[PDB]
RNA sequence: AUGACCCACCAAUCACA
RNA sequence: GAACAAUAGUAAGCACAAUCAUAGCACAUAAAAACGUUAGGUCAAGGUGUAGCUUAUGGGUUGGAAAGAAAUGGGCUACA
């Protein structure tokens, strides 16, 4: 190691746009922090889920508009219909416990 | 919750429980009976309870030699339709 | 026993498509893929998105064409455009068929923000590979 | 334009007409759904961002302000006249450009209402002839 | 019998600018199944021999990614299912090309890319020297 | 509807953590540095701990996209192994196949 | 295709010295902010605008607390 | 009312040009294709399934638009857009003697809604040091300044540029880095005597 | 060497006017 | 419900077999393995029948979930 080598390195670092003045291994973490995309900002993170409300609501509307046909919801429907016919329904809110 | 749904065949196969182990050894009684009903039986393409009329599906494409516009039935008309179904 | 994606042997009367007649160990050997896209290749991205798209497409197409859908969908993705190829029973008058062709193509083009092509191949009844 | 299979292929001229007309009526249905409920189609994916696949807004962007709602509802015919009537009730002056656009809308959309709209065009504003 | 008359109207302009030179152009097609990459290599080589682009083709070693999942919904850990993804490669190496020929060939080729394959283009382009470096010294 | 309430809570977490990402990054720049004085980093510590609890990235869970399953997920498809296998075994995942060697 | 990044050129990305103009020149804040600046220098995912808004947040936060800086044992501007 | 029309294969002339039928990339409708083709696994007595209703032929990418006749025609229509390659450059020696600098740039195509590939930024700069005007001192000072980016056996210097959003910004920054390396290799300073 | 008791086959469809 | 110097058995189908994979054969390995058996395992992957809750068996926030008397399984490191 020489002073010539240290000057050469300070020059290469100042030139290529890397960190100029000597730093701790611990402080370089801030360089790393702003050199990257923070985790919570990545499309693999905030965009992870598809929007389930858009799909559900849209296909629900399209079903009511008679375009899309949902057999699963049809099943649920007829089952519930027969269930309220049988005499066991869903209690109107507030009625069930005390009565 | 849309992706959480299934085919009608799968749902009936599930609810009927014909393929179970109770059916084979006669581990359950014959007086207990439940059946499968088609839920697509009385439905027509384009029909919904919102009441829309689509040129290619619900209603004929051309009325009086012209092209029918997308339209919606009256409230009471839909009441009578649902009564019929 | 392996139950995965299997059509169990019936009394011998059961009509079966070429598709359903082959278990998971026969993919890439006898039967091919029902979807084609780049995202599952070695160096490539957004497999997840293409998958969710795929699922919604199957569900949607099944609900939009009730009862006339013959075989499982074929989804080809080429340079931002998706061609949906479908085998369809002859049920509806061609009026309804075209109505839904246009309606679907438009709707999914506007939903997924890319050009959507829809190719219908009509068949008299379910093509039978086995039993029956 | 038509589907390639032997079942959906048009046999006669009337069939060609009914088929294509049906396809268009379907596209119309789809677009109707898009514009009735835009928020469902809002989320964007495509990188080049095609502006053509976005839902359309046929509502006025401002309500009580005259100088916006006039032109806004004119671009959209009767809502334009309700707008011009809401601007004329507030004693807001309609310039040479305003009812030249409302005029171009009286010619593009629309015999008594023509005479009345013409009277409002000439009497209120001294419109330059060229419009 | 029925021939449309005067069917051709191409539009090409020549700018005075010195069109970019490409020393070498590598086109790497990744695929799943081999046969598609074979017919695509045939198609690409033919399309290059028709434009006189003088290309070589070789096959980069295939990559198979394997991974393991549980076979059972709930609990048997002794039992697994193993899945593969096979990526196969074709490398079309074209030499001594110009910018226009490069954009035409790459357009034609990229339009006809099959749905299940992907493509990576490495262009090494020729530039003489930058201005401030030519023979000044500071 | 997101398939579960859990899935809902995680969607909210990803929205909040996306919103405060800048604040957290900027403050933890001060906090992760030796060069600055300790008197600054103590106040910066109280600043980043002041931030809403649900905005920090370590509270986010990768869940199955369709089925909401909290683990046994293949990150590349964002899918539970079960759902994944279901899709793959029907030939619906391009390039995926059973492994024989 | 479709994205030019505001017609910006690399010097508006690489060299941020221009926004370090108002800051104490010989202090530890120069160490800190030269590290911050180098990090933003290496950053592909941000525009010029956003990097500038980072620098300015730090300007405003450091200029927010003069008290703790003076008391710290180093007089800072 | 049920309508069944005989396939296109009936009206198809024997010598009819094929690229007319399949101009673009197509799904393979079996009605529009004249050739009997049996694909699918056979059954013990039976044969492979016919082309009608066959889903497996639908799954296959078909090169039917690319039939060699169509490639001849297409490429003969593309002969107009292509510009010639300079004669004297035929050998790599003259390529190096004339153009010293190679700029490597990567372009990626993948199917889907978005075009954006993060790998497309990177621009590589390979420059031979024998094609540069450098002094002995300037060359040794350059070698020591760049370090790892220089190959001592092949004398090829490499500048890999990443840090900026666009490949043009990275191209400019690579060229600029080269320029400043050359300008700052010729400068002798105080500590160089140390 | 020992190992409560109890376990099993006695009902018929779909589709159309 | 078989006797091959043959005495009542023909049988499509599914398994086994064969092919396919592990980049040439071969071997090996992988994969495959019907119908059924153990009311085997899983309503907490998800979906569901039946029966239950609905100002609560539902939805949030904050903080807590300790521990080793003992017994034992599978491992890691050893006793050189
Ligand atoms: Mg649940
Ligand atoms: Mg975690
Ligand atoms: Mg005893
Ligand atoms: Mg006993
Ligand atoms: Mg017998
Ligand atoms: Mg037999
Ligand atoms: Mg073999
Ligand atoms: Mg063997
Ligand atoms: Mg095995
Ligand atoms: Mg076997
Ligand atoms: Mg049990
Ligand atoms: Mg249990
Ligand atoms: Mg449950
Ligand atoms: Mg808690
Ligand atoms: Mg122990
Ligand atoms: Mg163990």
């Amino acid at each position: 190691l020489s002073e010539y080598a240290v000057r050469m390195s300070r020059l290469s670092a100042r030139l290529f746009g890397e960190v100029a003045r000597p730093t701790d291994s611990k402080s370089m973490k801030v360089v790393k922090l702003f050199s990257e995309q923070p985790l919570a900002k990545r499309k693999e993170t905030y965009d992870w889920y598809p929007n389930h409300n858009t799909y559900f609501a849209l296909m629900g509307t399209l079903r009511f508009l008679g375009l899309y046909r949902d057999e699963h919801q049809d099943f649920r429907d007829e089952q519930l219909r027969l269930k309220k016919l049988r005499g066991k329904g869903k209690p109107r809110k507030g009625e069930g416990k005390r009565a | 919750s849309f992706f959480t749904k299934l085919t009608a065949d799968e749902l009936w196969k599930g609810a009927l429980a014909e393929s179970g182990a109770g059916a084979r050894k006669g581990r359950g009684k014959r007086t207990k009976k439940k059946r499968r009903k088609d839920l697509n039986r009385g439905q027509i393409i384009g029909e919904g309870r919102h009441g829309f009329l689509w040129p290619g599906l619900n209603i004929p494409l051309m009325r009086n030699g012209a092209v029918q516009t997308i339209a919606q039935r009256s409230k009471e008309d839909q009441e009578k339709v649902e009564a019929d179904m | 026993k392996n139950r995965a994606a299997r059509v169990r042997v019936s009394k011998g009367d059961k009509p079966v498509t070429y598709e359903e007649a082959h278990a998971p160990h026969y993919i890439a050997h006898r039967k091919g893929w029902l979807s084609l896209h780049t995202g599952n290749l070695d160096g490539e991205d957004h497999a997840a998105e293409r998958t969710v798209e795929d699922v919604f497409l199957r569900k949607f197409m099944l609900g939009t064409f009730p009862g006339c859908l013959a075989d499982q969908l074929v989804l080809k993705r080429r340079a931002n455009q998706l061609e949906i190829c479908a085998l369809v029973l002859r049920q509806l008058p061609p009026h309804k068929f075209y109505f839904l062709v246009g309606y679907s193509e438009t709707l999914l083009s506007h939903f997924y923000k890319c050009p959507v092509h829809l190719h219908l191949q009509t068949v008299p009844s379910k093509v039978v590979y086995k039993y029956i | 334009v038509f589907q390639d299979d032997p079942y959906l292929i048009p046999t006669s001229s009337v069939e060609s007409h009914s088929f294509l007309l049906a396809k268009k009526s379907g596209e119309n249905a789809a677009k109707f759904i898009i514009n009735s409920y835009p928020k469902y189609f809002q989320k964007d994916i495509a990188e080049p961002h095609i502006p053509c696949l976005m839902p359309e807004y046929f509502e006025p962007q401002i309500e009580d302000v005259s100088e916006a709602a006039l032109q806004e509802r004119i671009k959209l015919q009767e809502p334009s006249a309700n707008y011009n009537f809401q601007q004329r009730e507030q004693s807001e002056e309609l310039e040479e450009a305003t009812e030249a656009d409302n005029e171009k809308s009286k010619t593009k959309a629309g015999t008594w209402r023509t005479k009345n709209n013409a009277e409002r065009i000439f009497a209120l504003m001294p419109e330059k002839n060229a419009h | 019998v029925d021939v449309p008359k005067d069917m051709t109207k191409p539009e090409i302009t020549i700018s005075d600018e010195p069109d970019t030179l490409y020393k070498r152009l590598s086109v790497l097609v990744k695929g799943h199944d081999k046969a598609v990459l074979d017919s695509y290599e045939y198609f690409a080589v033919l399309a290059a021999k028709e434009l006189g682009i003088s290309i070589k083709v070789h096959e980069p070693p295939r990559k198979i990614e394997r991974f393991t999942l549980l076979k059972s919904v709930h609990i048997f850990k002794k039992h697994r299912v193993q899945y593969e993804m096979r990526t196969l490669y074709r490398c079309l190496e074209l030499e001594h090309l110009t910018g226009s020929t490069a954009d035409v060939y790459l357009e034609y080729i990229q339009r006809n890319l099959p749905e299940g394959v992907a493509m990576e283009v490495t262009k090494t382009k020729l530039e003489q020297l930058p201005e401030h470096i030519r023979k000044p010294i500071w | 509807y997101y398939v579960d309430w859990k899935m809902l809570r995680d969607v909210k977490r990803r929205k909040m953590a996306y919103e405060y990402a800048d604040e957290r990054l900027r403050i933890n720049s001060l906090r992760k540095n030796t060069i600055l004085p300790k008197d600054l980093q103590e106040v910066a510590d109280e600043e980043i701990a002041s931030l809403p609890r649900d905005s920090c990235p370590v509270r986010i869970r990768n869940r199955c996209v369709m089925t909401s399953r909290p683990r046994g997920v293949k990150r590349r498809w964002r899918l539970s192994r079960i759902v994944f296998r279901h899709l793959a075994d029907h030939g619906q995942l391009s390039g995926v196949q059973r492994a024989m060697w | 295709a479709g994205f030019d990044d505001d017609g910006s050129e690399f010097h508006e990305h690489i060299f941020l010295d221009k926004y370090l103009q108002d800051f104490p020149k010989q202090g530890p804040i120069r160490h800190f902010m030269e590290l911050v600046t180098c990090g933003l220098s290496k950053n592909p995912y941000l525009s010029v605008k956003q990097k500038v808004e980072h620098i300015e947040w730090f300007r405003n936060y450091f200029n927010e607390k003069r008290v703790i800086l003076k008391e710290s044992g180093i007089q800072l501007n | 009312r049920r309508k069944a029309l005989p396939p296109r294969t009936e009206k198809m002339a024997v010598d009819q040009d094929w690229p007319s039928v399949y101009p673009v990339a197509a799904p393979f409708k079996p009605s529009a294709v004249p050739l009997p083709v049996r694909m699918g696994y056979p059954v013990k007595r039976g044969v492979p399934m016919a082309k009608e209703g066959n889903l497996e032929l639908l799954k296959i990418p078909n090169f039917l638009h690319l039939t060699p006749v169509a490639i001849k025609r297409h490429c003969e229509a593309l002969k107009d857009f292509c510009t010639e390659w300079p004669a004297a450059l035929d050998s790599d020696e003259k390529c190096e003697k004339h153009f010293p600098i190679e700029i490597d740039t990567a372009d990626y195509v993948s199917a889907g809604p978005s075009i954006r590939n993060p790998k497309a930024r990177v621009v590589t700069l390979r420059v031979k040091l024998s094609s540069l005007n450098l002094d002995d001192h300037a060359k040794k000072k350059l070698i020591k300044l760049v370090g790892d980016r220089y190959c001592k056996s092949t004398d090829v210097l490499t500048i890999k540029t990443d840090r900026c959003p666009l490949k043009r910004q990275n191209y400019d920054y690579a060229v600029y880095l080269l320029t400043v390396l050359y300008h700052e290799s010729w400068k002798t300073e105080e500590w160089e005597k140390k």
